[PDB]
């Protein structure tokens, strides 16, 4: 079985945590964003995975290589010379799809998180004998996003009502999708949209045919302290045994096996420390996010903020107000920040009182 | 009945008209210049070369000189549009300074900028103005 | 002969322009800024020259690599564990510069620009048989700065009352009998070792020309003047001329220039670029491959490497672009500090960072 995910570009939106490594190579809850979906195509066991990126994979060859071992999955990736709309890079991948058996592959998109039921839809795939299968989840504001009007009996799917002033629907996709291989040949040569023109191409066709978790679009660096929320609380779920606890924990709190917490700190709700990290006495960490090898220094306040790589937090220092901090970045001791955008390799010295960009 | 509306769309001694365009017949022309969309030209104008006009509408007797922008704007009577100079705004018909209007016989001298501004009647602008009133 | 260069970091203070070349390797009016005290340490003959940094010289390599042959000159670097002040990473490279025949070597900064009158120095040094050589320049602000009290006798940082107005330039002078009075301590050179030897009144020169300290991208602009001045009384060849050019212009001979356009004053085209028509160029600094679009109206700014400025856009007031920015038509940018690689389809109307 084959499996392809939509990576699309660096992560422009993401900056200043994509200006080093890739959107897919960002840690989230101390895995990197692309791990949250590769074991979940081995739950379903996949063997071979195809990335369509539009960036040049030269920098993170070393990462995937790794991965293939560890995993035991076999990762190439496809680069296109242009963004091909949203079908477009499928095309260009069809050659690594088609193994001969002609099995229904995944398609995965970077920018979404869920809890990923892979094993039952295949089931929901083998039992009325459908050709392709999409996901969907509810939203309380359907104007914003495209909704999809299906019935409520079977699942089967009818237009597209982008925007609708008028009710005729809450549903919309969820960018996981499950396709035979016998949609490879309806697309274009032309840059095509799957959700403004290959979608309405076999919905009127009657030939294809929802997601029981959260879900979340991370297009911006503060979506990780709230979409960190639905994760944790899918853990309290899923297993509950993964997330730490404590009488200095509070709420839901992933902690690594390398992390090291000094006594006297109070941790929670929300917080997910990376590996390497060395975190010191009497802090006070809430609602933020600690990547790898950064060190945070005694008696230091953090609420609601996103720690790059290898950073240090100085000695009484408050950072709060979704402050985000580029990778080697040295707060100083008694500084202040209240929504301070920092690029990699600085050293603050003064307060970021107000949210501003520093260089 | 669009044949009252100006559609050039080329360059055979007439510019680059991009759609909705009233041009009056006593104007003058350059064919480099792109008249972009909705875009009111009266009569007696000379209109200059590589200038770019969209979302304004030009009074008469105006002398547009050369390189010349004006996006989301009201050229008043007489007024002189000095070479390189711009004369934009962010075109928001709820904001008071939305759209940039230009007095009767207002001289912008070359490279005068003029963002979302009200300039009266007979005045002369040697600086750039922006966000303001001009009396 | 020997020559050491302090350079220091990276340039974070120059950001977005130091995010990917570091400080020295930055296109200022054509060549880099480290090519201007490299070719002026060739007319004193030197043969060899050091680069005091912090960083990790693996980046510069190939562009350092690349000046040896063409400037017949040896360039190798220096990298320090931690900033040691101002002295100390003289102590580091005291072994290369060392040659034997105990000649006074020169110690440049990389934030400075000047003349560089280096021939006349020497002689301004083998007739009075001193030990220590600086240069200083005159300045309306002597508060600001520090005050040289002139031989020197002491230092006044602030002076509330006028001691003075001369101070450092930058641009030093020493014998090699001077690299055994550091510490391994970091020391600063301006506040620890100068005085020491002022007070041993064994050092003594006044700077006939234009000093800037460039530390903030908005200073290449208005350092760019003080240059392209310099060029005008050295030698007035240097600087393009003709009816569409006004002023003191620097053209590269790779760069193309469309017709009907306006250039200067005080602009400066690097190589590979291609004007196109109807541009109105003044005050700015334009570097290597970008091209600039027809009609655009471009005042006061610094356009990054192959960049792309669309047509009728307008760009004023200190815009400082990036690498690989792609500005699109019709655009307004007043004062927007972009970072690279990005794509510029809406206004800068207001002073702001873009990502």
């Amino acid at each position: 079985m084959k499996a392809l995910i939509l990576v699309g570009g660096f992560g422009t939106r993401l900056r200043p945590l994509t200006l080093s490594f890739p959107k897919p190579l960002v840690d989230f809850a101390n895995k990197p964003m692309i791990l949250h979906q590769i074991e979940a195509l081995k739950a379903v066991g996949v063997d071979e995975v195809v990335l369509a990126i539009n960036y040049q994979p030269e920098v993170m060859l070393n990462f995937l290589k790794d991965f293939e071992t560890k995993l035991e999955i076999k990762i190439t990736c496809s680069q296109e010379t242009e963004p091909l709309g949203t079908a477009g890079p499928l095309a260009l991948a069809r050659d690594k799809l088609l193994d001969g058996s002609g099995e229904p592959f995944f398609v995965l998109n970077s920018d979404v998180i869920s809890e990923y039921p892979l094993k039952e839809m295949l089931e929901f795939h083998k039992s009325h004998g459908g050709e392709a299968s999409i996901m969907v989840t509810k939203v309380d504001e359907p104007s914003k996003y495209g909704v999809v009007v299906m019935e409520e009996s079977t699942g089967r799917v009818e237009k597209f009502v982008e925007k609708p002033k008028l009710y005729v629907g809450n549903k919309i996709n969820a960018g996981i999708y499950l396709l035979n291989p016998s949609v490879l040949d309806k697309i274009e040569l032309r840059p095509t949209s799957i959700e403004k023109e290959t979608f309405p191409k076999i919905a009127a066709a009657q030939g294809l045919y929802v997601l029981p978790g959260f879900w979340m679009d991370i297009g911006q660096p503060r979506d990780y302290i709230t979409g960190l929320r639905l994760y944790l609380d899918s853990l309290r779920k899923k297993s509950p045994a993964k997330l730490t606890s404590g009488p200095h924990i509070v709420g839901n709190v992933l902690v690594d096996e390398t992390a090291t917490i000094g006594e006297g700190c109070l941790i929670g709700p929300d917080v997910a420390i990376g590996p390497g990290c060395i975190v010191e006495s009497g802090v006070r960490l809430s609602r933020c996010t600690v990547m790898r090898g950064v060190r945070i220094k005694k008696h230091a306040c953090i609420s609601s903020s996103i720690i790059g790589w290898h950073s240090t937090v100085g000695q009484w220092a408050r950072i709060e107000n979704m402050t985000i901090l580029g990778e080697d970045v040295h707060v100083s001791d008694e500084i202040y920040s209240n929504g301070g955008v920092v690029l990699p390799h600085k050293e603050i010295k003064s307060n970021i009182l107000k949210p501003e960009i520093v260089m | 009945s669009p044949h009252i509306l100006a559609s050039g769309d080329g360059t055979n001694r007439k510019p680059t008209i991009i759609g909705d365009v009233y041009i009056h017949p006593s104007v003058k022309l350059h064919p480099t210049a792109k008249i972009g969309p909705n875009v009111s030209i009266s009569a007696n104008v000379r209109v200059g070369p590589g200038v770019r006009l969209i979302s304004c509408i030009i009074l008469d007797d105006v002398e547009i000189k050369e390189n010349a922008v004006v996006i989301n704007s009201i050229i008043g009577w007489k007024s002189s549009i000095g070479r390189w100079s711009r004369v934009q705004a962010s075109g928001d018909y709820n904001d008071r300074l939305g759209i940039t209007i230009l007095g009767e016989a207002v001289t912008v001298e070359d490279e005068v900028a003029v963002i979302g501004s009200i300039v009266l009647q007979n005045k002369t602008l040697n600086v750039s103005v922006q966000d303001d009133i001009i009396l």
